[PDB]
């Protein structure tokens, strides 16, 4: 539980790191993305507006904001490295889990040379993917509007976050209330912290659980659909679809996984009598 | 969930004629598609062991059962890393899939839950 | 010198009123005062320091 | 077992700042290590802050 | 103690004027009946483990609510399980004994984790006293089996769950069980035992495998934790005169910071040694022992010589004064034994389970100087003397030296 | 319902107190004295214990040998013990040997020789006792505990006294001690078992009538101790077992909190790994200690004196690297007496004590000790009905109030003996006497 | 420097009449101004102990010497933290300043140095 919980914080730190780094370009998407995302803080009751002006260092996103985002963008990766180390130290008490979900205390292998050389394969596969993007299609994953200098007057046609934040943006849109939307968006990440509680299984992991595997498949594909819906226009019928997908996202944690894991426990016991 | 819960709920189902008529065939199919038998496991080999209660139950296993469990875990680990399935005598047959651990963990848990209850007793 | 039941002399240090509430309260007054100044000092430090992030004078001049 | 000893993360802090066994007779010249840690913390806090305003 | 019978179980109770009752179950299951070495000790330690109606844990938590206490011990003749409680809580304790005798689970984990470790600590605590060891070793030499079996479970001979389960099948039976209630209304106990112990097996009387045979010899238990020496004389015909002789020869002081006026006490003058004469009646055989402990092997050796001399001197001539002193010390010893709950239970237990009528302390026979000297003479002229040395055994006496 | 304790006085002021039991055949008669080592000064410290030796060394009539013989002929035994506030001399005998035993006790107390030759002989015996208590670890620990808790005060002195005094105690100062202290108004003749009260009173009139009365007769159990938070460390790496006592200033016999403190003590309770039932006890500390193998044993105590007491715990452990945990968890359970205890723990402990106070008295010697102790500390025997009412009056909220003024954030006296490297310094132990979360 | 070297050099000086005439008085003044005796130390208490050789020498001390050394270290530590000096019987007198450890460390080092030499022997 502890390495997983620290991991959830690593994920939040990565989001903040990447968001601030994107602003540093100070193109149109940089400015307008910063504007809309920082305005979500205005939803904090009573002090929300004051906090936004405090974060900006002024009355809109400008020079003070850019300079502080640079300093914090530099810092945050060091904080992230520390938390990455912490989650590994926490893991070291139990060791790695494995795909069968059973103990490995019966049959251990040294990290080196076995996993050192196995890691090299994926390092080179990664570097091949890296090469194809960096050298042959360097702008495929980006937005053309970020090659336009920031202009507070002109609003871009569509203000979308970077692709990796899109599912959370879809979750925010699903809730009509401002504060509601912000809470839901944050809850979508913090709800990962309750997996240790809501998974009622007596068995670790999904390798032997057909129903859990199907549920997992639907959960993952729903998360991808949320991603797609984060970048469509706020138009029919995507508005209602985004709401249904948001309900499904949360119901995985709150309803489906607790029910499915309870039933599978019973099926394992009765089925093997 | 505690093994106790799982066992009690299952027994409620097995008592009800209607309930058993529906659940028992589903459970048997589930177990067939689960495919743990194709790695030579018994169902009880899959139960999470990293808990004080389960570590205590495992220490109470008869040495023979304990040695055989170790072999099944090592054998399954070898099938897993090789991406192979058991064949022949390595496949767990339905009649071999015995609940060797359930009685031990039920006793461990019975005491642990009684202890929790008795820690909360109120003299009347 | 030999007997361990003869406690060494602690009379130069011992307070007569060592068991009284007044005795304990005095030392907690010192601890409490130290905690009080540390809280006041931390608050002042945090407030003054973090105010650097609020709009600077040149930004407020253009508002 | 006390949590500060049981939990591996807490135990690392414990081993350096709490249960760490020290000689009983360190004099005031053993205080410069913690002053250096203080200088480092001040420089990080003030330096990161200057970086928010410096070009 | 009004002896009666309730549903095939012998029940003895004596009402009193106290808020405290002792209820004891005496079992014919002591070590002379042990099928396997140490099994009686293990069975004793298995009392009040998990039963089918009530877990060990639940029993202990409820015992604390009554403020009751539990005492168990094993002898060569009995296992004794005693509870001490407030008078009114009698039904609970009767039912608890019934659960133990009828429905003990006997689980392997209890044996490994609970029972055997407690049995091992019990023995190590007793062995801290080298005099205990010496007297145990002396019984082993003298009788070999039966009375010669060890009372306690030892590591070198492990008791299995099957051993204990088999022994309990024999022992936990109407034929081997006596119930003794101190400060318990006799009519009330009979009614309760009659309802609670009705479905207990009848079983059969447990017996000693083989007849009691007497042997002489030596045991040399090398320890590093103190020095003791027992001089025992096996008795083929146990007679009550040996009690008087044991108390006469004496050994412990009746007074603080003193030696004592007993012959054996006077054998220890100038030495930091203690001595104790004891007589053990086991019905069909007996043991007369003189145990000497001390820190110096040289002093023990010195006392041992004077001790056998004292016994020879007694065989020569006792005075009338000394014979009266023996009667007084023996009557007192009998009285305090009948008062102490542990020994009391076993005394009446013997009367119920065997048929040996208890000798009331007020009926303890006065032995003339003739009868006492004759008793000591037989012992000095024994063909089978036993000597058990414990500690620095190279420096302690041998049988042929004594 | 036990038979009523009868009580009579003589003219000199000697109390006679008796409890008959027509079911037994033996009787314990003896003299309980409201006097002990605490009555000595620093110069004659050890006198009370010295006298106990010489009481059995011969009288004006019977020599040492005649004394031995007289008791041997009676059939029972004599016993004596001297504590800080109490001296006892008793005789266990047969029912009809009671007149002999009263006569012997009266002789050794009033008419003891205290011959220079015997003083000189015992002076070596007692010197050897100084180097052999060293083995009785519990006694070593508790004697240092008193020495430090009552630093430089009469309760802080040992019973044996210093080596120097043993060499210089004279028959003069022995005589002076027993003349000043062993007075009729401070003495109780006690009979338990097969004794008739009326017979015992007659024997008292025959043997103890010429006892001195004190000039100023105060009531029995009449006494200022100033507790010192402090520690004694007797580290010995060669010992396998650590022995640790921790105490706070407790309650006197006549405190209004006497029963409250007993209930608090029973909530923590005792533990011994060698007893089969101990792993199943309800006490939270018992559970922590047994599950984690932190100790071989612990024993809660609440020791009372006339004007003070010590309340605490005695621990023994082989787990030398987790002494810190053992002490930590012990003091955190004490914290809960202030912060957390409710009717659940209190009613459980009261149930256990209502029986325990009666169970303890199971033989004539225990009964006599109970009568004698109560008469010399309270001036009366408290009936079980009164004791049941006083226990019933203790509420959870009395326990909380008591613990908050007696335990919470208070100075402790701490003694460690053996491999105690793992026992932290005084501050870290004393810091566990409160909870920052509360 | 090894204790061996220190002892050997010192012995060369003590042999030489002229050398000893100059060095012994200086060494005695040095030791007086050093002031370790004012904390109740013996000279050998100051020798660096955190080496394999010295740990071995300390283990070979007779138990009494070992117990006394522990007390001197604890006592000196207490003087150090209190900023006090020894008084009275706590001050080490010149006659009490015995080389209790030197023979043990010289034996440990003799073997260690012989081992080093013999590891480099060449059959002729
Ligand atoms: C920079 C940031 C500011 C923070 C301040 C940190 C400074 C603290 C520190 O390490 O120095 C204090 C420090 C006090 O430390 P201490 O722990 O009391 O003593 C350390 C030694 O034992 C002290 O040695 P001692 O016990 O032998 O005492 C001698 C010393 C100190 O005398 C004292 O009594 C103090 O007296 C002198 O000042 C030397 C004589 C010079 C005369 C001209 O002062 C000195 O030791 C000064 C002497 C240095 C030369
Ligand atoms: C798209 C939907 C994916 C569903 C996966 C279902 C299982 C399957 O077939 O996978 C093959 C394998 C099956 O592996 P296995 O370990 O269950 O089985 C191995 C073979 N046997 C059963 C014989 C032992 O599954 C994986 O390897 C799953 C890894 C999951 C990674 C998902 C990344 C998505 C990121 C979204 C984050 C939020
Ligand atoms: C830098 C900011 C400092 C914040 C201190 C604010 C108040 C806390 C304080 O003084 O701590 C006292 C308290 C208590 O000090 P204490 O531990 O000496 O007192 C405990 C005993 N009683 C409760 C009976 C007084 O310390 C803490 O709670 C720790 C927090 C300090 C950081
Ligand atoms: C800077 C401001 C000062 C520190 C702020 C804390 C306030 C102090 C009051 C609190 C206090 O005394 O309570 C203790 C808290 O101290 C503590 O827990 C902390 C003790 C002192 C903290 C400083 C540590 C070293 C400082 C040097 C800097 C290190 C370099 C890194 C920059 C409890 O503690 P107790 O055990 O005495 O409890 C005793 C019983 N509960
Ligand atoms: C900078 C980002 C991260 C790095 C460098 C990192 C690195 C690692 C490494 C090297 C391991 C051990 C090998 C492996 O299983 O892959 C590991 C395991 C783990 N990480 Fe991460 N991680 C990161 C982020 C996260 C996040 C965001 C989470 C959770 C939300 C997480 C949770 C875990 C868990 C639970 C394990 C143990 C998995 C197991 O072996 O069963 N980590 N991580
Ligand atoms: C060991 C830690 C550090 C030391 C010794 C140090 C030292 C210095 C020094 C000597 C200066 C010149 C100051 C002046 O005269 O104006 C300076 C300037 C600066 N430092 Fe650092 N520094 C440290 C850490 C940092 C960190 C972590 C940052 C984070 C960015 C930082 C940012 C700056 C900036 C922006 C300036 C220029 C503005 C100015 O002069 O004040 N420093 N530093
Ligand atoms: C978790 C911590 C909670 C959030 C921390 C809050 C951060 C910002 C809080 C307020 C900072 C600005 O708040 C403001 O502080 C400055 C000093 O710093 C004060 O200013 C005051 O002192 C300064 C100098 O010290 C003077 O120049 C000024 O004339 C005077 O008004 C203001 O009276 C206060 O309104
Ligand atoms: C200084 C700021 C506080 C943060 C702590 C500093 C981070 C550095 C910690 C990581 C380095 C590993 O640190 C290492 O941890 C273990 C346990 O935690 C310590 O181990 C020590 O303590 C534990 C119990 O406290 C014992 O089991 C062990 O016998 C002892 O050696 C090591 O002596 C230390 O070197």
């Amino acid at each position: 539980v502890l390495p997983w919980s620290i991991g959830v914080i690593i994920f939040l730190l990565l989001i903040i790191t990447a968001f601030m780094g994107y602003v540093l370009v100070f193109g149109q998407m940089s400015l307008w993305g910063a504007t809309v995302i920082c305005n979500l803080v205005s939803a904090i009751p009573w002090l929300g507006e004051d906090i936004v002006h405090f974060l900006w260092g002024g009355f809109s996103v400008g020079n003070p904001t850019l300079q502080r985002f640079f300093a914090l963008h530099y810092l945050m990766p060091f904080v992230l490295a520390v938390f990455a180390l912490l989650h590994l130290i926490a893991l070291h008490t139990a060791g790695s889990s494995n795909p069968l979900g059973i103990t490995s205390n019966v049959d251990k292998l040294s990290m080196h040379p076995y996993y050192s050389f196995k890691d090299l394969i994926t390092v080179f596969a990664f570097l091949l993917m890296f090469t194809l993007f960096v050298f042959f299609s360097p702008d495929k994953l980006g937005h053309p509007d970020n090659y336009i200098p920031a202009n507070p007057m002109v609003t871009p046609a569509s203000i979308v976050p970077e692709w990796y934040l899109l599912p959370f943006y879809a979750i925010l849109r699903a809730i009509p209330d401002k504060l509601g939307g912000v809470i839901a968006m944050v809850a979508a990440i913090l709800i990962l912290l309750i997996l240790p509680i809501v998974d009622r299984s007596i068995i670790r992991g999904n390798a032997f659980k057909p129903i859990s595997k199907l549920l997992f498949g639907f959960f993952i594909c729903n998360f991808l659909l949320l991603g797609v819906l984060g970048q469509v226009h706020i138009e029919p019928p995507f508005i209602v679809l985004g709401q249904i997908c948001t309900i499904f996202y949360f119901s995985y944690f709150l309803i489906l996984l607790p029910m499915v894991s309870t039933i599978e426990n019973i099926f394992f016991y009765i089925g093997s009598l | 969930a505690s093994i106790t819960s799982v066992v009690k709920t299952s027994e409620l189902i097995l008592k009800s004629p209607l309930l058993s008529k529906i659940v028992v065939p589903l459970a048997k199919t589930y177990v067939k598609f689960s495919g743990y038998r194709q790695l030579g496991f018994k169902m009880n080999d899959l139960i999470i062991e990293e808990t004080p209660n389960m570590q205590l139950a495992l220490r109470r296993l008869p040495p023979t059962e304990s040695y055989d469990r170790v072999y099944r875990l090592i054998r399954a680990t070898q099938f897993s890393l090789s991406h192979k399935l058991a064949t022949g005598n390595d496949i767990t047959k339905p009649e071999e899939d015995d609940h060797y651990l359930i009685p031990y963990i039920l006793d461990v848990e019975a005491e642990a839950f009684e202890k929790d209850a008795l820690d909360n007793l109120e003299v009347v | 010198g030999k007997s361990t039941y003869k406690i060494p002399d602690f009379t130069p240090y011992l307070k007569k009123d060592r068991n009284t509430d007044a005795n304990r309260l005095f030392s907690y007054f010192m601890i409490g005062s130290f905690g009080m100044l540390s809280a006041a000092g931390a608050k002042a430090t945090v407030q003054d320091f973090l105010s650097n992030m609020s709009a600077s004078a040149d930004v407020l001049a253009m508002a | 077992m006390a949590l500060r000893k049981k939990n591996s993360l807490l135990n690392m802090a414990n081993s350096y700042v709490l249960d760490s066994p020290q000689p009983s007779n360190l004099n005031y010249f053993w205080n410069f290590g913690s002053l250096l840690a203080l200088c480092l913390v001040i420089q990080l806090a003030t330096g990161i802050t200057l970086a928010m305003h410096y070009t | 103690f009004s002896t009666a019978e309730a549903a095939g179980v012998k029940v003895a109770a004596q009402d009193g004027q106290s808020p405290i009752s002792d209820l004891s179950v005496v079992l014919r299951g002591g070590s002379r009946y042990a099928t396997v070495p140490g099994v009686s000790h293990i069975l004793e330690k298995f009392a009040f483990q998990n039963t089918v109606p009530k877990s060990a844990l639940r029993f202990v938590r409820e015992l604390e609510l009554f403020g009751g206490k539990l005492y168990t011990h094993t002898t060569r003749e009995h296992i004794v399980l005693r509870t001490q409680f407030l008078k009114q809580d009698l039904p609970y304790f009767v039912d608890a004994f019934a659960n133990v005798l009828k429905e003990t689970k006997f689980q392997q984990f209890e044996l490994t984790e609970r029972v055997a470790p407690v049995a091992e600590l019990d023995l190590l605590k007793r062995e801290s006293d080298p005099a205990f060891t010496a007297l145990e070793a002396a019984h082993e030499v003298a009788f070999r089996t039966g009375l010669g079996n060890s009372v306690y479970a030892q590591g070198y001979s492990p008791v299995t769950l099957e051993d204990v389960k088999e022994f309990a099948r024999q022992v936990y039976a109407k034929q081997n069980v006596a119930v003794v209630g101190n400060n318990v209304v006799p009519a009330d106990l009979q009614q309760l035992v009659g309802t609670a112990f009705a479905d207990l097996q009848e079983g059969s009387k447990v017996t000693q495998a083989g007849t009691t045979t007497l042997h002489g010899g030596e045991a040399r238990v090398r320890t590093s934790t103190g020095n003791a020496l027992t001089i025992a004389l096996p008795i083929a015909e146990p007679k009550p005169v040996y009690h008087a002789l044991a108390s006469f020869l004496g050994g412990p002081a009746s007074m603080p910071w003193s030696v004592g006026a007993s012959p054996l006490a006077q054998a220890t003058v100038g030495t930091h040694t203690s001595v104790k004469a004891t007589y053990h009646n086991y019905g069909d055989a007996g043991l007369f022992a003189i145990t000497i402990k001390g820190d110096s092997p040289a002093e023990i050796s010195q006392v041992a010589h004077k001790a056998v001399q004292a016994l020879k001197d007694t065989g020569a001539e006792v005075t009338e004064e000394q014979a009266a002193r023996a009667y007084a010390k023996s009557k007192f010893a009998a009285a305090e034994a009948f008062e102490n709950p542990d020994s009391s239970a076993s005394v009446i237990g013997m009367e119920l389970l065997s048929g040996v009528s208890r000798i009331a302390p007020e009926n303890v026979q006065k032995f003339t100087p003739a009868e006492l000297s004759e008793a000591a003479a037989q012992l000095s002229a024994s063909a089978k003397p036993v000597v058990a040395a414990v500690g620095q055994v190279h420096a302690l006496p041998f049988a042929d030296e004594l | 319902v036990s038979p009523k304790t009868r009580t009579s006085n003589l003219k000199n002021g000697l109390t006679i107190a008796s409890e008959s039991n027509p079911l037994v055949q033996t009787a314990t008669v003896g003299v309980w004295i409201d006097a002990g080592s605490r009555n000595e000064n620093a110069y004659n410290n050890g006198t009370a214990h010295f006298f106990e030796h010489l009481a059995f060394k011969g009288t004006d009539k019977r020599s040492q040998h005649q004394l031995e013989l007289d008791i041997e002929n009676m059939g029972g035994h004599l016993n004596a013990y001297t504590s800080r506030e109490s001296t006892v001399y008793y005789a266990k005998s047969f029912k009809d040997d009671v007149p002999k035993s009263v006569e012997i006790l009266a002789d050794i107390l009033q008419h003891s020789k205290l011959a220079e030759s015997a003083i000189d002989r015992e002076r070596e015996v007692i010197t050897r006792e100084l180097e052999e208590v060293n083995k009785q670890y519990e006694e070593v620990v508790f004697d240092h505990l008193h020495a430090t808790a009552f630093m430089n005060q009469p309760l802080g002195r040992t019973i044996l006294g210093p080596r120097e005094n043993i060499q210089t105690i004279t028959n003069t100062e022995l005589r002076k001690f027993i003349t000043e202290n062993y007075t009729a108004d401070r003495m109780v003749l006690v009979g338990a078992g097969a004794v008739d009260h009326d017979a015992l009173v007659e024997l008292a009139e025959k043997y103890f009538s010429h006892l001195p009365s004190s000039q100023s007769p105060v009531p029995l159990g009449t006494p200022i101790p100033n507790f010192v938070g402090s520690e004694v460390r007797l580290r010995d790496d060669t010992m396998p077992v650590a022995h640790i006592a921790i105490a706070v200033e407790g309650v006197s016999w006549t405190s209004e909190d006497y029963y409250t403190a007993l209930v608090a003590q029973a909530i923590i309770g005792n533990y011994d790994r060698a007893v089969g039932t101990s792993r199943h006890q309800g006490s939270r500390l018992s559970n922590i200690v047994s599950e984690n193998n932190l100790a071989n044993s612990f024993q809660s105590f609440s020791t009372s004196y006339s004007d003070t007491g010590l309340w605490g715990i005695y621990l023994t452990s082989e787990n030398t690297t987790q002494i810190d945990d053992l002490v930590h968890f012990t003091l955190k359970e004490w914290n809960r007496l202030s912060t957390s205890v409710s009717n659940l723990q209190v009613e459980r402990a009261k149930s256990q004590l209502k029986a325990g106070l009666l169970l303890s008295l199971d033989g004539t010697t225990y009964v006599a000790e109970d009568i004698g102790r109560q008469l010399t500390t309270l001036g009366r025997r408290v009936t079980p009905a009164e004791v049941e009412a006083k226990l019933e009056a203790v509420t959870e909220h009395d326990v909380r109030a008591w613990a908050q003024k007696t335990l919470y954030d208070k100075d402790i006296a701490l003694v460690g003996l053996g491999p105690i490297e793992g026992l932290y310094d005084y501050n870290r132990i004393r810091n566990d006497m409160s909870m920052m979360r509360w």
